[PDB]
């Protein structure tokens, strides 16, 4: 009964994830590259932030 | 028993076979008694009983020396005198 | 994508013999433990046979010991079952299941309903 | 023969009458004696016996008022040999140039006067052998340097005892030939110089008895060959034997110093040739019968078996390792479970108290060992400041503290081990840890009695050189010493019981195999067996001898003590605490915070 | 000025302490177990005679025991199973043949022996529906299992009884079918407890609070090393 | 050796009233062998002895006064037993020769 | 009619795929050789926090970096201040069971939930000064698996119905229903910028949904077995994942595809938890094997490993500003590193 549901919602499902704009990979990756150049310099975990500095030492 | 008076033996380790040199031994009397009141008076150290006592020793002797060189002095005269050596 | 499609079925004469076997896509084969399940008409799933990685382990129901024979091929990425002296009993849609994780003996949940990792299956008729 | 006032007798004259008090110069000059008895003398006129030839025998006796004796009395008589001065209370001073050259004398005696000081004998020069006999006197406290230098020329007998001489001075005996020197009974003598022999030859014999002498000169003895030092308590040592080569006689005080003379190591004997072939019951009249040989008494008890602390050299290299490794292991075990950062328990806290106990009984191992190599081949001379000192009862304290704590606690772990098995559903008896540490107060409180009454002298640690109390005699130390024995015994029973209620309890053959109840009883015999093998083997000839029934003596004691006493303080750190899956995670943890 | 709120803080964490050393002990004298079996098992005349996850409680000599029985919940167990891993102990309740419904519990059972968590918690196995065993036997088993053919009654058995020796022989082959799954896989960490019983048995408390001590009884062992 | 208990006649003097009383008691006195040496040795042992006493027990008799001192109790030591052996240099008084165990200040003997 | 649909949805599957490997330039692992390696990292416990008397299963950072919750299977709800380790609330649950908590971004509620299909939500800021139940939320037929605050009026859902759901919490009623996964619903994440949620599921799948619209935007199978845990990465743009399967995976919304994939031999056991660093750099999951491995999100080198745990870590989580990462374990003590 249901099975026939399943499968029209299944494949619609699928129409409208295939319709989208997919960027290219390298963009993505440079764009996660400049977000990490960017905020590096504010990590305390990548950078030990000095002693006083540190809330917990 | 009745032992033998203070007299002259011989000598049977040190005189050579025909050389005695004699030795002098023997009974003689001694005896103790109580302390005379008259004499604790003289006394410093107090004793109860006073010990009178003789030895049988050597009136003289000839000093020789035989086996080698061991000097020993031949008893010619032995009478029983004053206990040196009988203090515990 | 994870998928497991079987091969063979079809009509059978009582006590004739049949192949089934299952290809797999997807993930590492010779990492994870695989087993068959039936459904026959009007009835719930049933657990038919398992096989081990190494496939020195293997065991099988009571109606069926003795009857089918499974084995594997890790190069190939297939799973086999032999059959013969087959019975009207033996009618139902067979599917080919595996185990939830890999490097692990216990495969709880295979024959349970709206599994995700088992195929379509095939129909076997007798 | 006849003389005024004093009798006589073949021209030897007594003159006991109170009417003599000044000498009578009238007395013959060829008086062959005088016996000046009870005259009532006042003073001895200076050159009273002057030119008396025949004269042989001089005695003063009982002459109380006799208060001085003047110089030049006794003059150069040749024939005079034997002078007697005696029981004169009063006579307090003899003059320095009372006795002149005496070629002749043999024997003089003042004992028994009240003389300040020794007489002035270095003029006398006798050319015999002379006696000195001074006794009885109580008033003479010191003796001064070369006090008897010139005696004679010849060797003389030296009687000083029965004195009230309190101290030697340095070179007393220098420049003379001694032959016999006995200062017994002289209690307060305290100490001799090592001067007191200085110049001096001898003494042969040399008597200390009853004084407080701490230690003997250093040099001058080796011709001493009897020597006699009864209730000498104060002669703790001895000198080495090197020293004592020509030693013969030695009465001791203490029973352990007569061993020092152990053997027949005096590898010289004499063996002259008129020993060999060239009423009485005095040595059959013979002089070198087996005379190489060393005697001594009192002759050594079975309480003190005088080897070295350790008997045997492997057992001085056993107690090293065995008290290093129980030392180790110990204080590994008690640092890794007090540092870890997880919340204490009842069986880490039991096991904490534990390894402390065990401890305790490496540090009294060490201690022994390390007693041991000092005193290696001289036990003798540390026996006594040893045992009776304060280090003993220390020791005998550590050995009895922790061999009790250890007990208590390993009873305790096996008493928890039950009860939490046991009645492990009926949580509302649950043992908290303020429970185990009330046990615990318990126990410290028991060992720490348990060591103490010893040193109170319920039952004394000094019968021993390891110093276990082995005190038998009272009562009351027989009574203290069983009830530590018996309760030991009683703590491997209850350990025993408990487990064997454990094996009962837990035993399940409907659904258990068989080999896991093997392996529970094979881990449990571990732990039984280790036990028993630490405490029978000591506890069976403890408890013995303790009913004044001994097995062995203590030259194997010491062996079993050093070889299974510790098998206990060894095994349970392993056995409890080591490869113990919290202790190996534990260790795990504080060696990456050691990385 | 920051010491006023410090005192605030402590007095509320020691508040919160005091609460949590109370529930502490209450926590730790409780007996959690866990009630699995299909829906045809005897488990809800079990409960009954003694959201989505039900609960029953009850003591036996004073000792406080937490059952949770889990009916609201999918087939799929692999997940939520995995909260179970400190339970005292797990009340397997298995039916008697329908269908081989009987393989389909051995596959449950094997999967909570085998499991890396649970591995270390016993199972305390209740074979219910005894009085229908013992109809259907007087009355096929040989049908879904081949190996009852030549299997033969255990020497060590115990029956009632008046029992029929094939029904005794049919109750050790589900036993030991059970038992080989428990032994032939695992180690000694954890144990298996089979019990026969029925929907009117009383004994079913006293078997539960025997097995539970038992499996409390080893695990003190174990931290003692001594198994 | 020859020395036995004996019979003996002791007599103690009162110095305030200048007189004597006799009493007897038993003691001990004889012979016991002695030897002299021809070889001089200090580690020999020298052979001499003397008999003597081994144990004592007391009397008590009531002495008369004279004026306003009258009847005392005196006591001493009255021996019980002999034994030859060396003097005992502690307790006893070895001499060559006392007084003699018989005298009386106030009147002789 | 069942044929055709399977046919049409192959056909449809088929594309997809040719689709992904045609959009498949170049792993993320050759991009990055430009990039320098983060090196050893050695993180160390700071703090150690104790109470708790089971095994915990789930905790979650406050906006402020302070406040920790900590739910545990023992029916306590326990709230800590991790500068002080002094206990600030201790709520007692209704049902012993408890999977997931969360802490409202306001600092208001914390909800929590588990086997019970309930989900708790409890008001901290009380008149009475006690803690209280705000609304109980009912209409799951599976355990509460994950949870967490859009803002303080809205909650969304997973359990293990293979659906997810959308709590407004004044009404108590579902706004909107998510559906589609076949397996159960592990973990949840919800974007930085709050307009979408990224679901893992028992079904090696990912599924990305959006709270308005009330529907999935894309799907993600490039896993072996049963999702975990699941984060999202700083920028929004991509999240990581992790399963049974012994892998970790980063995913990217505009790629579609699997970026990266962290995995060692050595590694036989699955991902407990996992989370990112305020950076991205770093990709900090917890495994079976009481350990958390801390695994370069560029290079996919394990920088370093957090090794003080006794039993699995359950839970994890960095806080907002980055300063420190704290991880729940089975053994009851939450650890704080850094
Ligand atoms: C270690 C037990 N223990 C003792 O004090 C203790 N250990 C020993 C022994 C150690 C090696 C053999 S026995 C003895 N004692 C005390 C009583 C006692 C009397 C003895 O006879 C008078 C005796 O003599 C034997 C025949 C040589 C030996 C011992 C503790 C209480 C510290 C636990
Ligand atoms: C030796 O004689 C003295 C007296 O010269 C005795 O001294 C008496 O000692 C007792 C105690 O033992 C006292 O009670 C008496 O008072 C003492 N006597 C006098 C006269 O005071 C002594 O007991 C006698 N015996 C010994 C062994 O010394
Ligand atoms: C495994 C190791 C660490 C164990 C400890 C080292 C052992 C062998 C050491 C520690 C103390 C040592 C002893 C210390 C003192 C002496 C005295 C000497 O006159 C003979 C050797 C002897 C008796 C030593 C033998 C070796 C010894 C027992
Ligand atoms: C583990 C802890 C308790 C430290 C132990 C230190 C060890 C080396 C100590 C403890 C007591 C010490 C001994 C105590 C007594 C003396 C007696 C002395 O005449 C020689 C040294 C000697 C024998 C010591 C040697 C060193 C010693 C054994
Ligand atoms: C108590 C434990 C845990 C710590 C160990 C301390 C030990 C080594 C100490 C405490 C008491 C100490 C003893 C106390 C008294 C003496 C007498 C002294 O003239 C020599 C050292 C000696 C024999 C000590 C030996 C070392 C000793 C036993
Ligand atoms: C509690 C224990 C384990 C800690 C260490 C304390 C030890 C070293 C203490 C406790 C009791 C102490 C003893 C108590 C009494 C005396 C008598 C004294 O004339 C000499 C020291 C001596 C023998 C002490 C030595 C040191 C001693 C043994
Ligand atoms: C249970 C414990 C703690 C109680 C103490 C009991 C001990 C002290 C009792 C029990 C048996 C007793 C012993 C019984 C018989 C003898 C033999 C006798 O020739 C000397 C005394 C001696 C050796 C007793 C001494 C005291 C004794 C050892
Ligand atoms: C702890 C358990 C073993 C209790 C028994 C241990 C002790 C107390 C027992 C075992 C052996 C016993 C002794 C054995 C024999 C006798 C001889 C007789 O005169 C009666 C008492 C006496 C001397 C016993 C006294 C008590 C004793 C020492
Ligand atoms: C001094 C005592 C308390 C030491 C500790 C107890 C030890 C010895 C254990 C081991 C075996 C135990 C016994 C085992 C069985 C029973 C039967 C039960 O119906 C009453 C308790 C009783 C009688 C136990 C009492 C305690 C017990 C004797
Ligand atoms: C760790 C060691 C002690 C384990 C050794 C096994 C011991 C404890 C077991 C094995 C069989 C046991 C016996 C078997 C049954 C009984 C009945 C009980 O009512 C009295 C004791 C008695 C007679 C047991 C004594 C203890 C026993 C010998
Ligand atoms: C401490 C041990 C290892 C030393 C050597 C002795 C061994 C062989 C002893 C210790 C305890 C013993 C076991 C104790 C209890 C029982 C139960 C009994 O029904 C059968 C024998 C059995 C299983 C014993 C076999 C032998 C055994 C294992
Ligand atoms: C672990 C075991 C060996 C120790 C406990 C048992 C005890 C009580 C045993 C072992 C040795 C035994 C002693 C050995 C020899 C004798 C001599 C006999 O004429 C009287 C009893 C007596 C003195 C025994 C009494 C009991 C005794 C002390
Ligand atoms: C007996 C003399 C030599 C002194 C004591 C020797 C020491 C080294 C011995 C005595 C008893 C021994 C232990 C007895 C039993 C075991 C259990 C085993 O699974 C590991 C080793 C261990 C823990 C042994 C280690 C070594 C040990 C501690
Ligand atoms: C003198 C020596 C023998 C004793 C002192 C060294 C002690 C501390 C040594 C000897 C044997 C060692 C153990 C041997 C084996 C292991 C297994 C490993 O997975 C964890 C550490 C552990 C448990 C060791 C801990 C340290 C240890 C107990
Ligand atoms: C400190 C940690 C435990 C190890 C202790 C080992 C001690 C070794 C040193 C002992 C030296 C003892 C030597 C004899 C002393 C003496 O000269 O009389
Ligand atoms: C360990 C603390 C408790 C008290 C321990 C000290 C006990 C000393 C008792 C000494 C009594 C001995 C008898 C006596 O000599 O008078
Ligand atoms: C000699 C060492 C073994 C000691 C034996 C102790 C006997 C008593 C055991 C007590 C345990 C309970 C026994 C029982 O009641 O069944
Ligand atoms: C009186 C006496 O005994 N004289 C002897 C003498 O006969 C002997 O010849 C001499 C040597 O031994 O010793 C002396
Ligand atoms: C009272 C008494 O016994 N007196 C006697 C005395 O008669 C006798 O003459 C004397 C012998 O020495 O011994 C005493
Ligand atoms: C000690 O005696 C020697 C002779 O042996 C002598 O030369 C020396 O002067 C004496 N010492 C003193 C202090 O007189
Ligand atoms: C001593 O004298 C008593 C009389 O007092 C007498 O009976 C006894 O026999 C005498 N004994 C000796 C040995 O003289």
């Amino acid at each position: 009964t249901a099975s026939i549901a399943q499968a029209r919602k299944l494949v619609e499902q699928l129409k409208m994830e295939a319709n989208i704009d997919r960027i290219k990979v390298s963009k993505a990756a440079a764009d996660l590259m400049a977000y990490c150049e960017a905020h590096a310099k504010e990590d305390p975990l990548l950078t030990p932030v000095p002693a006083s500095e540190n809330p917990f030492r | 028993q009745d032992c033998p008076e203070c007299t002259l033996q011989e000598n049977p380790l040190f005189s050579q076979p025909g050389a005695p040199i004699l030795q002098c031994m023997g009974c003689c009397f001694s005896r103790a008694y109580p302390t005379p009141l008259r004499s604790k008076k003289t006394m410093l150290v107090q004793k109860n009983v006073t010990s009178e006592s003789t030895c049988c020793v050597a009136k003289s002797y000839n000093r020789v020396t035989v086996m080698g060189g061991f000097k020993v002095e031949n008893h010619t005269a032995c009478h029983c005198s004053t206990c040196y050596y009988h203090k515990s | 994508q994870v998928q497991l499609q079987e091969s063979g079925g079809g009509l059978v004469q009582p006590g004739g013999s049949l192949r089934l076997s299952c290809a797999a896509s997807g993930f590492t084969f010779s990492n994870y433990k695989m087993n068959w399940v039936r459904q026959a008409p009007g009835k719930g799933l049933e657990w038919v046979s398992d096989i081990s990685q190494s496939g020195a382990s293997i065991s099988y129901t009571g109606s069926v010991k003795g009857r089918f024979t499974i084995s594997r091929d890790n190069a190939k990425n297939t799973l086999y079952l032999q059959m013969n002296s087959l019975k009207p009993e033996d009618t139902a849609v067979y599917y080919c299941a595996r185990c939830p994780a890999p490097f692990t003996r216990d495969c709880f949940d295979v024959t349970s309903t709206t599994y995700a990792y088992r195929g379509q299956g095939t129909q076997v008729t007798v | 023969c006849h003389h005024r006032i004093c009798h006589c007798s073949n021209r030897v004259f007594l003159c006991q009458e109170s009417k003599v008090t000044e000498i009578p110069s009238d007395l013959p000059r060829n008086a062959i004696e005088l016996r000046f008895v009870l005259t009532k003398l006042r003073v001895i006129q200076k050159g009273a016996f002057s030119g008396f030839g025949d004269l042989e025998k001089i005695e003063i006796s009982q002459n109380d008022v006799l208060e001085v004796i003047e110089a030049d009395v006794f003059s150069n008589l040749p024939k005079l040999h034997e002078i007697r001065i005696e029981k004169a209370n009063n006579l307090l001073y003899i003059n320095p140039e009372a006795f002149q050259n005496l070629p002749n004398l043999q024997y003089l005696l003042i004992s028994n006067t009240g003389i300040k000081h020794l007489p002035d004998v270095h003029k006398i020069h006798s050319l015999q052998k002379v006696l000195l006999d001074i006794q009885d006197n109580i008033n003479i406290h010191t003796i001064e340097r070369n006090s008897f230098v010139g005696l004679s020329f010849e060797s003389v007998i030296l009687w000083l005892n029965k004195n009230g001489i309190q101290e030697i001075h340095n070179c007393a005996f220098n420049g003379t030939q001694l032959d016999e020197l006995n200062l017994s009974d002289n209690n307060n003598l305290e100490e001799l110089p090592n001067d007191v022999f200085h110049g001096a030859s001898g003494p042969v014999i040399l008597d200390i008895s009853r004084t407080r002498i701490h230690s003997l000169p250093s040099y001058g003895l080796e011709n001493l060959k009897k020597l006699r030092a009864r209730s000498t308590y104060n002669l703790k040592k001895l000198p080495t034997l090197e020293k004592l080569v020509a030693l013969m006689e030695a009465s001791l005080t203490y029973p352990i110093h007569c061993c020092a003379f152990a053997n027949w190591r005096r590898q010289i004997s004499e063996l002259h040739p008129i020993c060999n072939k060239s009423t009485y019951t005095e040595f059959d009249y013979d002089l070198c019968n087996e005379v190489v040989d060393v005697t001594c008494s009192p002759k050594p008890d079975a309480f003190n078996p005088c080897e070295d602390i350790m008997g045997y050299n492997i057992l001085r290299v056993l107690i090293w390792f065995i008290s290093i490794l129980a030392i180790t292991g110990n204080i590994i075990v008690l640092v890794i479970l007090t540092t870890s950062q997880y919340k204490l328990t009842v069986p880490r806290f039991l096991m904490c108290n534990l390894a402390f106990a065990d401890l305790c009984i490496g540090i009294y191992l060490l201690l022994i060992a390390s007693v041991d190599i000092h005193t290696k081949s001289q036990y003798h001379n540390y026996a006594i400041d040893w045992q009776t000192g304060a280090g003993c009862d220390a020791a005998g304290f550590f050995t009895v503290f922790a061999s009790e704590l250890s007990v208590y606690t390993l009873t305790a772990i096996t008493l928890e081990r039950w009860h939490t098995i046991t009645h492990a559903m009926q949580l509302d008896c649950k043992v908290q840890l303020r429970h185990a540490a009330s046990v615990m107060v318990m126990g410290w409180i028991f060992a720490f009695a348990a060591a103490l009454f010893p040193i109170f002298g319920i039952s004394s640690y000094m019968k021993v050189s390891i110093c276990l109390p082995m005190d038998i005699d009272s009562p009351l130390s027989q009574l203290y010493v069983m009830s530590l024995l018996v309760l030991n015994v009683l703590a491997f029973v209850v350990i025993c019981g408990c487990y064997i209620h454990i094996y009962l309890t837990v035993r399940n053959p409907n659904i258990v195999s068989s080999s896991s109840d093997t392996r529970i009883a094979k881990r449990m015999a571990m732990l039984i067996f280790t036990d028993f093998l630490c405490m029978a083997p000591i506890s069976f000839f403890a408890i013995s001898a303790s009913l004044k029934v001994p097995l062995i003596t203590v030259s194997k004691a010491k062996i079993l003590l050093v070889l299974f006493h510790p098998i206990n303080s060894c095994a349970n750190p392993f056995l409890y605490a080591i490869f113990t899956k919290n202790f190996r995670r534990d260790f795990f943890i504080l060696l990456s915070k050691c990385g | 000025d920051q010491r006023n709120e410090e005192k605030a803080q402590r007095e509320a964490n020691k508040k919160i302490e005091k609460q949590l050393q109370k529930d502490k002990q209450v926590y730790r004298a409780t007996h959690r177990l866990l009630l699995l079996g299909a829906g045809e098992s005897g488990k809800s005349t079990i409960v009954k005679q003694m959201t989505g996850i039900f609960e029953t409680k009850f003591q036996v000599d004073k000792v406080n025991f937490h059952m949770f029985d889990v009916g609201g919940q999918r087939d799929e167990r692999r997940k939520w199973i995995q909260c179970f891993n400190d339970v005292t102990a797990i009340i397997f309740v298995v039916a008697s043949s329908q269908t081989n419904r009987l393989q389909e519990a051995l596959n449950l059972f094997k999967s909570i022996w085998n499991n890396r968590w649970l591995r270390t918690i016993s199972v305390i196995l209740f074979l219910n529906k005894q009085d229908l065993l013992a109809e259907k036997v007087l009355a096929k088993i040989e049908d879904y299992f081949p190996e009852f053919a030549r299997y033969t009654t255990p020497e060590d058995a115990t029956p009632e009884p008046g029992e029929d020796p094939r029904v005794t022989r049919a109750k050790y082959f589900i036993r030991d079918e059970f038992l080989r799954i428990s032994t032939a896989s695992g180690d000694g960490r954890h144990y298996c407890y089979p019990h026969f019983t029925c929907a009117v048995d009383t004994e079913n408390i006293r078997r539960v609070f025997n097995d539970c001590r038992d499996i409390i009884q080893r695990m003190h062992l174990r931290q003692y090393e001594l198994l | 050796n020859s020395c036995e208990l004996t019979n003996i006649t002791i007599a103690i003097e009162k110095e305030e009233c200048r007189f004597c009383i006799s009493i007897n008691t038993t003691w001990c006195a004889g012979y016991c062998y002695t030897r002299d040496l021809v070889y001089k040795d200090p580690a020999r042992p020298k052979i001499q002895k003397t008999c003597t006493f081994k144990e004592l027990v007391y009397e008590t008799v009531r002495v008369p006064g004279c004026a306003h001192h009258a009847d005392s109790l005196y006591t001493y030591p009255v021996a019980t037993q002999c034994h030859c052996g060396k003097c005992d240099s502690d307790s006893t008084d070895c001499t060559v020769r006392g007084l003699g165990p018989s005298y009386c200040s106030f009147g002789e003997m | 009619e069942l044929d055709q649909l399977r046919q049409e949805a192959e056909q449809l599957k088929n594309q997809i795929r040719d689709a992904r490997k045609a959009c498949a330039d170049a792993t993320l692992s050759q991009i990055t050789n430009n990039i320098d390696p983060v090196g050893r990292i050695q993180m160390r416990t700071r703090r150690t926090l104790r109470g708790h008397l089971a095994k915990i299963y789930a905790m979650h950072w406050g906006t402020d970096s302070r406040l920790l919750v900590s739910a545990s299977q023992d029916g306590k709800l326990i709230i800590w201040d991790s500068y002080t380790t002094n206990k600030v609330h201790a709520i007692p649950l209704r049902s012993s069971w408890v999977m997931t908590c969360a802490y409202a971004p306001s600092g208001n509620y914390v909800a929590c939930g588990g086997l019970d299909n309930i989900c708790s939500i409890y008001n901290l800021k009380t008149r009475e000064g006690n803690v209280r139940v705000s609304r109980e939320l009912a209409g799951h037929t599976g355990y509460l698996s994950c949870c967490r605050f859009l803002d303080d009026n809205q909650i969304v859902t997973s359990s293990g119905d293979t659906t997810c759901a959308l709590w407004d919490i004044e009404t108590g009623q579902q706004t909107t229903t998510f559906t589609g996964h076949t397996g159960d619903v592990m973990s949840l994440s919800l974007a930085p910028d709050t307009r979408l949620f990224v679901s893992g599921a028992c079904d090696a799948s990912a599924k990305l949904w959006d709270v308005r619209e009330g529907m999935c935007r894309q799907t993600f199978t490039g896993h072996e077995s049963d999702i975990n845990a699941i984060c999202f990465f700083p920028n929004g743009n991509a999240f990581a994942t992790g399963s049974d399967d012994a892998t970790c995976r980063l995913f990217d919304l505009r790629a579609d595809q699997e970026l990266m994939t962290y995995s060692h031999d050595n590694i036989i056991c699955g991902i407990t938890s996992v989370s990112f660093s305020k950076s991205g750099r770093l990709l900090l999951a917890g495994y079976d094997d009481f350990n958390c491995n801390v695994w370069d999100a560029l290079k996919a080198d394990r920088a370093g490993v957090l090794a003080g745990h006794d039993n699995r870590v359950s839970c994890l989580g960095v806080t907002d500003d980055g300063m420190a990462v704290a991880t729940g374990s089975w053994d009851s003590f939450l650890k704080i590193w850094n």
